[PDB]
């Protein structure tokens, strides 16, 4: 019964990843995750942290009953309210749903207070962009056959996230009935590289440098490994941190093309080979080209991926390298 | 009702909770009526209050919950007399049934009794002052071995401590000779030592000791209070006196330098003859100071000895070492080894009875291989309720931890002890006191409550009693005088009290009053049955079994509890005459009959492999010990680990059967706790498997005892021998001891001669065979059985 | 029994410490107060 | 930073005296007489189920014992700070003028 | 933003302990609230027994709402519904709900097997008794109104204890996740969640390293008005944790708490005009503070021990009792002070 | 000097305690809305005195670490005012 | 271990009490010259 509980969610927290990023790759909820927009106050982050803020109270007070001690003691049913709008708990999320790889042209890691702030306005989002993809009007049939998917699909999706934090900030709520009151009151335990790639390489998300990497293969064999090679041979030391673990979740999404397509109960696309003998050519591009940067100071996060990484070659020369360079963890 | 509840509340435990009604039917009970009583439990809902406690100022009675309500015109009947007594006019003036005194609802009162003017008896106190704080005089043995009297002055420099920085203390070693230590004095001659010498062979009266001393009082010694200009000195003490008695904190330096001076005896000792000690006039000097100076004051004297006393007064072997100390068999059949132990029995007997009157405690803390006396130097432990303990060294657990807790603080950091106390018994007028068993002695106060057969220390209500402590419990008898049952209305209660005027540590009088209520039964002899308390009642015949003991033979005292066990049974079983299958006994009769088996093996009454010295450290503990602990001295407790058993221990009879190899027993017989590991258990860890991690389970099972083998050495004085043993080891003869043999001679040579022969695989499990002559646990109840149901 | 002789020897010192510091302070108290007297 | 320390020693002992002096006050007052001390002997009683009154009682006992505790510990407080107040000041200035008196050494040095 | 929400959750504590009170003076609640009829096998704690595991077996799935990621899979609202009637839960509920002191002659403490199989008897006896109120008729019209406030007073009794356990269940899946979540490798990690598994007081152990005699003597006093045979279950590994860990301008702070708790004289000073037992009830409980923070800190497991005097060994020995625990206090004091030093180190 | 008066003076510290704890226990013996409410205020400032206690017992655990900076940096203005100046004695001897 | 480690560090902290009582004998002749100079 414990193992199910583990393979669950899994299903279900690798699917919180997949769905804010195949809603990316569809691609209509752009305004509130660049952090330029954020760092500049402009209208429309203000707009969705607003209402962002206003229904993740909501959520809580209406949609969700009394369900416990609020059955009778209205403080505990506020407290459970506080404890979701409770500020390292946004961050908290932030981490686990690993939305630092999802943002855009940001090279410094979040603070608690702005990683709150990254996350309210991406609920705020969801918001506004599901009030007009249900209010517009039923005109023309093509179109007809699309937003009638996806407006009960972004809807689908509104509810999901601000209710993945209902529990995220419950586990707040539990652990201040350990830290605040008693830890008795709860039950104990069982030279001219590609000028546009560059400043992307340090700055950008995987979805925001993948459309550059499918047409950097697109030019002819001599020169388009020329502007590769020779960028991330002078850059990647220049991945510091949280740029650092995004080349390594780079080396994940490209060379093991398997969580790219969504696993729903019932139906996972698919590609022809076709497709994938240039995705998985500069993929194998990006391999050999971290092969000779021979950057020992290289950093990883979980033990997961290392594996994945070095099978994903089929035992190369670069599989004995991989093992060389990334032997450091850090989290966050 | 709850026996056991009641001690909790009252401090006392009587053998029958429903009293006989006439004096015919209290004979035919065939066990007299008696109770134990701890005049200092700490009762769970005790009171303490000071105010006056109004007497019942004609006859002597107090205001007990038993008492007349009458809100009409305040006069109540006294519960002992029936007479009227006019309450005074604030003690019943806001009198209603909404508000009562303290003393009309609850039975157990502490009183502090507000303090009166000095008495004439040690001048220099002034009014409002505290009374002086209690006395300890150490007199230490010297003639032991040298390592043995490091350990002692280590023990001693640790009890030094121990005293509360405001008590009084001196000091006495003595060798051949006794050397009383000077204390006191200036400042100026701190540097050197003085001690003046007794002469340790010859006869001196107090009288003659105090002239030495000049602690004697001259006839014309008032110079009273007139002197102005008198720096700072102390008024409790008169300067003479202050030479030898000093306050702890005051001649701490000197007390300490004293003590690692101390060497052993000087004088030489032939290779042939016992060391020359006068333990006789050590404490003779003792009490001779203590009265001169010190008298109705709270003191003990705590005599260290190690060994026998050889010369003077109370020395009870002769110099020679060819001959022998005497024993059992040497007391018993008259020999000549002992020919000094009568003038030391009774010199010891004189000494008591000089501290009696004095109101002086005397504690031994003998350490000795060889017999040191006790037998004769019990007698004043008893009479003014000091301590014993018997040790084999000055360095064992047994000394360390007993003298320790001799000076253990309560809540309030005072000691757990009372001096001078005055144990005082009224009953009503259809029953009297006969007497009282343990550390308490009559004084002839006359009365009407007195009866006329005695048990012990009779002729009196009221008894003193100048040492008692938390554990101190006293035997009181009583005997009911009625002749018709006519003359009881139906449902009469019967009171009975108590009062304890003892000194508190703090320097102030109390008086403890408790009062208990109990119903006469009807007419018929079986509405009895109920309320009998077999556990107490067994502390009651194995104390009155020892007194008896004194002076007659122990022998005849087993063919009486032989006889009234056989009466006390067949009156109280439901059986067919000359039916031994219709043999039942009552919940409040089961276990009663197995109490005097262990009984007439116990050491109590059995002199067989003992010395007079053991038997008689037995005999002084039980006469001051409770219920529970008389249990345990009189019925070893024996507890089971196994991993076969989930929580609490599980109490197993004291047969070879409970000899298990994968057990672990837990001995508790008031003087040894065995801890003793199966033979299974000490084959898995002789290699070790409660070392190596994957048999862990036995690691756990090893230390489960040693948590509770700790709480039964914390609240036990003194603390017993602590013995930690295995299957076959030299330390498991404490166990074998009192573990019977489940398999007797008569069982194997009596049948069953011929289907036994061949069969099966060389031996089985290697059964543990123990020799012994006793009559077993089944046979003696069968033979009760057939003897009770014949008569 | 090198260890009892090593606490046995700071139970000896720490107390010699403490007189020789006490002390210590007697005699700086005393030169301030020779040095009002002479004032 | 001692004087400061004896004003702990006598104020200190002063709530002590007045504090002892209550508690012989009203100790013995109740308590010598007899009815107001059976009010005692009552209590509110020693036994369970403290029958809606007697535990107002108890949590008003710990509210007297916490909000005294308040009060010794602020009274440390702000004590505390006349020993801390004095590590700032005339220690600095110390630093100032051994700097002028060092530079200026300094300076006289690199002329000859 | 913390004093309240510590205020309300000890309300909901203590008003169903006054309320189990109340339940027992009637008499109501008492065929499962007796230790010894829980261990003789009496036929009617059966009966009890079955109602309270079809009360819960009825109120996980007709009151509990999808919450949250709840709202997702069916069969995790099932694994939220087993975590209610998971042992651990009903026996901790059994625990902090103060009954065990409250049983009728209680003997010992229960393990978790048979805890929480009183405690659901407890549901069901509420059960059923108030099913044996609403049964009667009305034969009498005031004892019928004077067993309707009783009916009710039991019907929101029960509704309480359930919101307890539905509310220590579902704390239960949000921690399973945690814990199921992640030599020095596998076994320190076991054996440090076990010690995060039983924590002592996070405002003892704070208190504790940064130190104040009276500021520690104050929470080790105010810690007992909880519940005995837990409040010392706080206490014991509150100072197992620490002890080994502590700087050592602290450790002779430690000794400074131990004297003056073991130590009734230099506390309760001479006073003019004092016999000072008067309520016994907190002279006791001194001696119960000294007893478990002593013997506990002599399964501390830390070998060396600083004291301010030789006096400091001489007063943890007066008092409490002689055998064992002074020979490993004092075994254990063997370097001291210089107290004048720590705060002045040399070099 | 300035230990063997603190040491002296948490014992009178706990002197003051118990007689204060005595004291309340004393006063709100004799003494004399719903009850239901009347625990509420009660207990709350009873959370209430435990947040501030709490707080300043932080306040005063930072108090004792700024008074610790004593001897730790008036000895390290001797340090650096000494090898300032022997530095220019080195120099003068050489 | 926590005994060697804890104990052998601490008599570097004794090796100035003779520092102390060196200088406690210097303080005693300064006292000596101050009272030498007080009569």
């Amino acid at each position: 019964m414990a193992w199910i509980l583990k393979g669950e969610f899994e299903f279900l927290v690798s699917s919180l990843a997949e769905r804010l990023d195949i809603a990316k790759c569809r691609g209509l909820l752009t305004s509130s995750l660049d952090m330029r927009l954020v760092c500049s106050r402009d209208p429309t982050f203000a707009h969705y942290y607003g209402a962002g803020k206003a229904y993740l109270g909501r959520y809580i007070e209406k949609h969700l009953n009394r369900t416990g001690l609020g059955l009778q003691s209205k403080y505990m049913h506020k407290s459970l309210g506080a404890s979701i709008v409770d500020e390292c708990n946004l961050a908290h999320i932030f981490q686990i749903l690993r939305v630092e790889e999802l943002l855009e042209c940001n090279a410094q890691c979040l603070p608690v207070t702005v990683a709150a702030s990254v996350l309210l306005a991406i609920v705020g989002e969801l918001d506004a962009v599901r009030m007009d993809l249900l209010n517009m009007k039923k005109d023309v049939r093509e179109l007809d056959n699309f937003r009638r998917e996806s407006a009960q699909f972004l809807t689908d999706t509104l509810e999901f996230l601000v209710e993945f934090i209902v529990e995220s900030g419950r586990d707040r709520f539990t652990y201040i009935k350990e830290a605040l009151i008693l830890p008795t009151a709860t039950p104990p335990r069982p030279r001219r590289g590609d000028l546009q790639l560059e400043i992307l390489l340090n700055s950008g998300s995987i979805l925001s440098i993948w459309r550059r990497l499918k047409a950097l293969f697109e030019l002819p064999r001599a020169t388009a490994q020329d502007l590769i090679r020779w960028a991330v041979i002078r850059q990647a030391p220049r991945l510091n941190r949280l740029r650092q673990l995004i080349f390594t979740r780079l080396l994940q999404v490209l060379c093991n093309p398997s969580l790219r397509t969504g696993k729903i109960k019932g139906d996972v696309p698919d590609f022809p080979r076709k497709a994938l003998k240039q995705d998985r050519a500069i993929a194998a591009t990006v391999l050999s080209a971290f092969a000779r940067s021979g950057v020992k100071a290289w950093c990883y996060e979980s033990e997961s991926q290392k594996l994945d990484i070095v099978r994903g070659m089929g035992g190369g020369e670069v599989s004995s390298k991989i093992s060389s360079m990334l032997c450091i963890k850090v989290d966050r | 009702m709850d026996v056991h509840e009641h001690e909790a509340a009252t401090g006392c435990r009587f053998s029958w909770n429903v009293w006989p009604a006439t004096r015919a039917e209290a004979q035919k009970i065939e066990l007299p009526l008696g109770c134990m009583f701890t005049p200092l439990r700490d009762c769970t809902s005790l009171q303490l209050v000071e105010y006056e406690p109004v007497r019942c100022r004609v006859s002597g009675c107090i205001l007990n919950p038993f008492c007349a309500i009458d809100f009409r015109s305040k006069q109540w009947t006294c519960p002992f007399s029936l007479q009227r007594n006019a309450f005074p006019n604030h003690y019943a003036m806001h009198i209603s049934e909404q508000n009562l005194p303290a003393e009309l609802l609850y039975p157990t009162i502490e009183y502090i009794l507000p303090q009166p003017m000095p008495a004439a008896n040690a001048p220099g106190v002034s009014a409002g002052e505290s009374l002086p704080p209690p006395l300890f005089f150490l007199v230490v043995d010297t003639c032991v071995i040298e390592e043995e009297l490091d350990q002692l002055r280590d023990s001693l420099m640790q009890a030094l401590a121990l005293m509360p920085s405001d008590a009084m203390v001196g000091i006495i070693t003595y060798g051949a000779m006794a050397m009383l230590h000077e204390l006191g004095g200036g400042s100026e001659n701190v540097d050197v030592m003085k001690a003046h010498v007794f002469r340790g062979n010859k006869e001196l009266t107090s009288t003659q000791i105090q002239q030495q001393l000049g602690l004697a009082r001259s006839a014309n010694a008032y110079v009273p209070a007139g002197g102005p200009g008198a720096p700072a000195g102390s008024p409790l003490l008169r300067p003479a006196a202050a030479r030898f008695i000093q306050p702890v904190g005051e001649c701490e330096y000197k007390l300490t330098s004293i003590l690692e001076e101390l060497r052993r005896d000087s004088w030489p000792v032939p290779s042939d003859s016992r060391p020359m000690r006068c333990t006789g006039l050590a404490l003779s000097v003792a009490l001779a100071v203590l009265e001169a100076a010190w008298y109705q004051l709270p003191a003990r004297v705590l005599l260290f000895v190690g060994g026998a006393c050889t010369s003077g007064p109370g020395q009870v072997v002769d110099l020679s070492l060819c001959e022998s100390i005497r024993h059992h068999l040497d007391l018993q059949k008259d020999n000549n080894n002992a020919r000094f132990v009568k003038k030391a029995l009774k010199y010891y007997t004189q000494l008591a009875n000089q501290a009696v009157r004095s109101g002086h405690a005397v504690d031994i803390f003998a350490c000795s291989l060889d017999q040191v006396g006790l037998y004769e130097m019990k007698v004043m432990t008893e009479k003014t309720g000091g301590c014993v303990v018997m040790g084999d060294s000055f360095s064992i657990n047994v000394f360390k931890d007993s003298l320790r807790k001799f000076f253990e603080t309560d809540s309030t950091g005072f000691l757990k002890m009372g001096f001078n106390a005055k144990i005082e018994v009224l009953c009503s007028k259809e029953f009297k006191v006969c007497g009282a068993i343990g550390p308490c002695t009559g004084t002839g106060k006359k009365g009407c409550q007195v009866s006329d057969t005695i048990v012990g220390e009779g002729m009196t209500t009221e008894w003193q009693a100048a040492a008692l402590d938390k554990e101190s419990t006293v035997a009181f008898y009583f005997e009911v005088t009625n002749q018709q049952a006519q003359n009881l209305p139906p449902g009469k209660q019967s009171f009975l009290q108590f009062q304890t005027s003892y000194l508190h540590p703090s320097g102030r009088r109390r008086l403890r009053v408790t009062t208990l209520s109990y119903r006469f039964a009807e007419p018929n002899t079986i509405d009895v049955a109920p309320g009998f308390d077999q556990e107490a009642a067994a502390v009651l015949m194995t104390r009155l079994a020892v007194f008896k003991t004194e002076s007659e033979e122990s022998l005849d005292v087993l063919r009486w509890l032989d006889r009234k066990l056989i009466r006390l049974v067949a009156r109280f079983a439901d059986y067919q005459k000359d039916d031994p299958s219709s043999f039942h006994l009552s919940t409040e009769f089961s276990i009663y009959p197995q109490f005097m088996y262990h009984l007439r093996r116990s050491h109590f009454l059995q002199t067989f492999n003992a010395s007079p010295d053991e038997t008689a450290y037995y005999r002084s503990v039980l006469l001051r010990a409770s219920v529970m602990n008389a249990l345990v001295m009189i019925q070893p407790a024996l507890l089971e680990y196994s991993f076969e058993q989930q929580g609490p221990p599980q109490p197993v009879l004291l047969d070879a059967q409970a000899l298990k190899p994968n057990v672990i027993l837990l001995l508790d017989s008031f003087f040894h706790v065995v801890v003793w590991h199966g033979e299974l258990i000490h084959q898995w860890r002789e290699q070790g498997f409660h070392n190596m991690p994957e048999y862990e389970n036995l690691r756990q099972l090893l230390q489960a005892p040693l948590e509770d083998a700790k709480v039964i050495l914390d609240e036990r004085f003194p603390v017993p021998k602590y013995v930690q043993c295995n299957s076959g080891g030299s330390q498991a003869r404490f166990l074998l001891a009192k573990v019977n043999p489940s398999t007797n001679y008569a069982q194997t040579a009596g049948g069953g001669a011929a289907m036994a022969g061949l069969m099966g695989d060389s031996g089985a499990a290697g059964e543990s065979f123990i020799n012994t002559d006793d009559v077993s646990l089944k046979v003696f109840m069968d033979h009760l059985i057939k003897l009770a149901v014949q008569s | 029994g090198d260890v009892a002789a090593q606490l046995a020897r700071v139970q000896r010192d720490i107390d010699q410490h403490r007189g020789t510091g006490k002390q210590l302070g007697l005699t700086f108290q005393e030169l301030r107060v020779s040095r009002m007297s002479l004032m | 930073q001692v004087n400061v320390l004896e004003d702990e020693r006598t104020e200190l002992q002063m709530k002590v005296a007045n504090l002892s002096e209550r508690l012989t006050e009203i100790q013995s007052k109740i308590m010598n007489d007899p009815f107001l001390s059976a009010k005692y002997a009552a209590a509110g009683t020693p036994g369970a189920v403290p029958n809606a009154q007697t535990q107002l009682r108890e949590a008003s006992a710990r509210l007297a014992l916490a909000e005294s505790v308040n009060a010794e510990l602020e009274r440390r407080l702000a004590f505390e700070r006349s020993i801390s107040r004095s590590w700032q000041t005339n220690l600095r200035a110390m630093q100032r003028e051994l700097r002028e008196h060092l530079a200026s050494l300094a300076l006289a040095s690199r002329k000859s």
